[PDB]
């Protein structure tokens, strides 16, 4: 349904297609000359005089497609940076799961698909996104029998009365054993310690 | 009369949007008699913050998104005594 | 010397040999009348897009 | 031309070149505002700081943005806003974007990475205290978490004093900034040069359109006029290209910065 999502690919065509047209057009320019026209400024004039009215029309004319050529460089150098960066999206999202982060998709990266398109690729890229936040209570460690003991992996958290620990990106509460906790040295230096068991 | 020079056909309002047409040194315009403003950064909010507070989020949503890539375009060639 | 802009007075001074005063691309920017003998500063008419 | 029915007339039969100059500038014109904005525009919102500082010993007063300037520009900004340092039918347009915004944008990021950490960067701001975010990056390179708390003092030490020798050097050596004055200096000759090309005779008898045509008549001035126009042309178009050329490496180094600025600031590369 909505139109106008396309806008890069459309906006090449049309940026090729001008610079045709506008080549094109610069024929029926005169630049100085009698006339645009090499037959009849040919069948008017004489031998030694008309001669300079047509090298003033072929220096305009090469000077005209020299320029055409170095603007056709310029974009092609683009391109060629577009579609390694193409190439890198291919070869390391579709081929496997990225770690550098809002390199393919905004969130924690999934998965991508490749589509064609006439003159490029569309990739679809599957993200998440979290949501329905809480705010709970923490304390960065946790020392029993005056010994610190920090998550193996996780955080901790509380609702008011009992702790637990969880992941960073979903929330699911566990007690706490030895299991998912590691200890080292004694709470007296850490800021933030409190009691528990 | 603004920074970048001034706009006759504009009248200017003391508000903030999210502009779409930008004019410059921050002023921009809309529509809604055409309008000119200060475009507005964004709705501003202050995270609560404390160094005992922490955001848990509960639930989650997968979403689709799409983006697009050129990566060639059309090969041209021209000859030079048909064209001169 | 053919011209157009707005004149106006200028503070500087030229020696008494010097008659006019340019600074970038030929752009003069003082002339000394010919007739009553001051100096005058001409600047561009007002331009934009 | 500058003011000359005949120039304007000899310059019409001239093709279109001049609506292509003028639409490749509007087009790099543009491109600098795109730059500016998928560089800095990365936060859906704008945050602040709460007034009560506390980062667990850390100390950010000379970073953060100082209420009492009217800029709101914190004293680095301002260190290096003092360290860094007419008109012939070429115009300067102001960017899109003031300086007030940026500012803006900076301390909303930098305000979001204090308490947020990189989880505003995916979706919602989560509050999280800071000498936290310090144990999860820790984690993040083979160091255990169990380093940072015996040594939060130690560290928090030796970052302050870090930072103020940071300062300390910005403001006392000199050229410390050299890329981008590097680069204010070749746009500043560029249009210098471009602007002195106007006094060359290009082979005219002289450099300026209305003397020729006031002391000659409208059947000579012609050759002198075009000489001067092809002249005037070929230098406008190298100008052009060369623009053209330095917009492209502009264009290659702000992707470099965004994609700095999106792994490094957002995560931990
Ligand atoms: C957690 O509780 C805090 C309050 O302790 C909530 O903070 C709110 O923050 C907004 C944004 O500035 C304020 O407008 C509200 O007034 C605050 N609520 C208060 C002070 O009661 C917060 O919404 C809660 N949830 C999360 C996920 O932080
Ligand atoms: C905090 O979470 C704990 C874990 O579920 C809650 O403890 C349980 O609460 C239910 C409902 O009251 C009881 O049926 C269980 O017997 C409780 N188990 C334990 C081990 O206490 C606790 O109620 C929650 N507290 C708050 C304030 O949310
Ligand atoms: C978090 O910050 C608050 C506020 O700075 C700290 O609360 C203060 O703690 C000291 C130490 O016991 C008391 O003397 C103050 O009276 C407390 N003030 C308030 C307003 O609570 C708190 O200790 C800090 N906690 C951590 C873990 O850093
Ligand atoms: C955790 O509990 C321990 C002991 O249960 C506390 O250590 C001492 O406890 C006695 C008994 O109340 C106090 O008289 C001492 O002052 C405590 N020593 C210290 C250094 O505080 C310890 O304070 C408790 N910590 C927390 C955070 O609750
Ligand atoms: C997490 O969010 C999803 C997205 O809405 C919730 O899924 C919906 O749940 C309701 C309640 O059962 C259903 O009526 C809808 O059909 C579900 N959506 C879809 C697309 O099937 C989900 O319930 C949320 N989970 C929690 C725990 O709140
Ligand atoms: C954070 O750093 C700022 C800047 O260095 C400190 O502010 C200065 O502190 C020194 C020593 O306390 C004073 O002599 C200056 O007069 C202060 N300057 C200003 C403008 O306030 C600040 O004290 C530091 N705070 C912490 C907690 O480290
Ligand atoms: C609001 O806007 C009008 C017109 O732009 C201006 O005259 C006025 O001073 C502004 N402020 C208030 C408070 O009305
Ligand atoms: C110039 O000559 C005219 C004609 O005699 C006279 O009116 C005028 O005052 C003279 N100006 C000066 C500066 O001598």
């Amino acid at each position: 349904s909505t139109a106008s999502a396309l806008g890069k690919l459309q906006d090449v065509v049309n940026q090729n297609a001008q610079a045709l047209n506008t080549l094109v057009k610069q024929l029926s320019s005169n630049f100085g000359a009698i006339s645009s026209v090499l037959n009849d400024i040919l069948s008017r004039l004489d031998k030694v005089e008309a001669e300079v009215q047509i090298d003033r029309l072929i220096t305009g004319r090469l000077q005209s497609l020299q320029t055409y050529v170095t603007q056709q460089l310029i974009r092609a150098a683009e391109i060629r940076a577009s579609a390694n960066l193409a190439a890198t999206k291919m070869s390391e999202c579709v081929l496997g799961q990225s770690k550098r982060v809002d390199f393919c998709g905004k969130g924690y990266h999934l998965m991508s698909f490749p589509q064609s398109a006439p003159h490029g690729v569309v990739f679809l890229h599957v993200t998440y996104v979290p949501a329905q936040e809480k705010n709970f209570t923490t304390a960065p460690a946790i020392c029993h029998d005056g010994k610190a003991h920090f998550p193996r992996e996780g955080v901790f958290v509380s609702n008011g009365t009992h702790w637990f620990v969880t992941q960073r990106n979903f929330y699911e509460p566990q007690i706490i054993t030895t299991d998912n906790t590691f200890v080292s040295g004694n709470c007296d230096v850490v800021i933030g310690i409190v009691n528990n068991t | 009369q603004t920074r970048a020079g001034c706009l006759i056909g504009a009248e200017h309002v003391n508000n903030s949007y999210e502009c779409d047409i930008p004019i410059g040194a921050g002023i921009c315009a809309s529509y809604q008699s055409i309008i000119a403003y200060t475009m507005s950064l964004g709705v501003e909010n202050s995270v609560a913050y404390s160094n005992n507070s922490i955001a848990i989020p509960t639930n989650f949503t997968i979403s689709v998104t799409t983006e697009i890539l050129p990566v060639s375009m059309t090969k041209t060639s021209v000859d030079c005594t048909m064209y001169i | 010397l053919t011209g157009t802009g707005v004149l106006t007075e200028s503070n500087k001074k030229f020696l008494p040999f010097q008659q006019f005063g340019r600074d970038i691309a030929d752009t003069t920017d003082a002339v000394r009348d010919p007739q009553t003998l001051e100096i005058l500063d001409i600047t561009p008419c007002s331009f934009g897009g | 031309c500058g003011d000359s029915t005949e120039c304007s007339n000899l310059l019409l039969q001239y093709g279109s070149f001049c609506t292509q100059l003028n639409r490749a500038l509007t087009g790099i014109a543009v491109e600098q505002d795109k730059n500016t904005q998928e560089v800095f525009a990365q936060v859906k919102q704008i945050y602040k700081t709460p007034p009560i500082k506390d980062f667990g010993g850390f100390n950010f007063s000379q970073i953060l943005p100082d209420p009492s300037k009217p800029s709101k520009r914190s004293f680095i900004e301002d260190l290096l806003f003092n360290k860094v340092t007419k008109f012939n039918g070429l115009t300067v347009l102001p960017p899109l974007l003031t300086d007030e915004m940026i500012a803006q944008y900076t301390s909303a990021l930098l305000a979001g990475t204090i308490t947020s950490g990189w989880t505003f960067g995916a979706g919602a701001a989560l509050q999280i205290p800071f000498a936290m975010q310090m144990a999860y990056r820790f984690n993040g390179i083979g160091v255990t978490q169990n380093v940072l708390y015996e040594n939060q003092k130690l560290i928090a030490n030796q970052f302050n004093s870090a930072i103020g020798k940071i300062q300390d050097s910005l403001s006392s050596t000199a050229s410390a900034l050299g890329k981008l004055q590097d680069v204010v200096n070749q746009n500043a000759q560029a249009l210098n040069t471009l602007v002195k090309q106007l006094s060359s005779n290009f082979g005219a008898i002289s450099s300026v359109l209305n003397d020729i045509l006031s002391r000659l008549d409208k059947v000579e001035a012609e050759v002198q006029i075009d000489r001067l126009i092809t002249g005037r042309l070929q230098s406008l178009q190298t100008y052009v290209t060369q623009q053209l050329i330095r917009a492209a490496e502009i264009r290659a180094s702000a992707n470099l910065a965004a994609t700095k600025m999106s792994e490094c600031v957002l995560g931990q590369s």
